[PDB]
């Protein structure tokens, strides 16, 4: 759900 | 005249933070993308891909950046990615001969004229628009890596983005942006006082000229031509019809 979102958490 | 201990304490920990950007990369088909002679379309979105990435690591290994909520990270990142992108666009941009220069990649160019594959009734207006916003930002200033590092700081913290709700976030982004002003501030007389309060105050007229252009960049691959194998990451920022 949302890569940026991804990329931010990971 | 020079500066203190601690101002250069914090130069050193921005030079850090962005040391990441112009780096060799490690993957072929990145690498690939960018020392190709032709740019498409969806080439130039596999581009963005790069920056935005290592835009986000940049952000992440940023001490100021994991003092937000997370719900605050996203909403810096989401709000003004198009604006670091720009900035960034401006840093290796080379006026006559129309390319872009990276220093991750020698011999390797893009076509100012890319836009003439984009959205068709407004790639002219974009084009005006980066040229502009590039002619605000003087030679002395655009090639001085701090001082470039320290303005996509203050754009990345702007405490008006959609989004930012908590008031803890805005807040703590209001005194990010703050201090990171003033200290471009004293860096600018620290090192050309001659002309640093002028160099200073023209600066937030080349932010409004950066907001303006970004804003109306968001659709320009409507109309561009078939893009679904370009990188994902761009089309959460540019619209697109497939
Ligand atoms: C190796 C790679 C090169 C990046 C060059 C990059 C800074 C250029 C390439 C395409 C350019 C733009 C495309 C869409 C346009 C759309 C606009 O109207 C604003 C400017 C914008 C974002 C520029 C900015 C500079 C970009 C991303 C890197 O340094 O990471």
């Amino acid at each position: 759900k949302s890569l940026l979102q991804q990329l931010l958490t990971e | 005249y020079t500066l203190s201990e601690k101002d250069l304490k914090e130069l050193d920990s921005i030079r850090d933070s962005f040391q990441c950007m112009n780096e060799p990369l490690d993957n072929d088909q990145q690498a690939s993308t960018l020392a190709k002679k032709e740019h498409n379309p969806t080439d130039i979105l596999n581009v963005m891909d790069i920056t935005m990435r290592r835009l986000v690591k940049m952000a992440k290994r940023l001490g100021a950046f994991n003092e937000i909520s997370e719900a605050g990270k996203f909403s810096l990142l989401k709000g003004g990615m198009i604006e670091m992108l720009t900035i960034r666009g401006v840093t290796v941009f080379n006026a006559d001969k129309g390319v872009w220069q990276t220093p991750v990649d020698g011999h390797s160019q893009i076509s100012f004229n890319m836009f003439d594959k984009l959205r068709p009734d407004i790639k002219d207006t974009q084009k005006k628009g980066f040229l502009h916003f590039f002619n605000l930002l003087h030679s002395d200033v655009r090639k001085n890596d701090l001082a470039i590092d320290i303005i996509v700081l203050m754009v990345l913290f702007d405490s008006k983005r959609e989004g930012l709700v908590s008031q803890q976030d805005k807040e703590t982004v209001e005194k990010l942006h703050r201090n990171y002003e003033s200290l471009l501030h004293r860096y600018l007389y620290s090192i050309h006082k001659e002309e640093a309060e002028q160099r200073f105050a023209s600066i937030p007229k080349a932010l409004v000229a950066l907001r303006k252009v970004a804003e109306n960049a968001v659709t320009l691959f409507l109309g561009a031509g078939n893009t679904t194998e370009a990188a994902s990451l761009p089309k959460e920022f540019f619209a697109t019809n497939y």
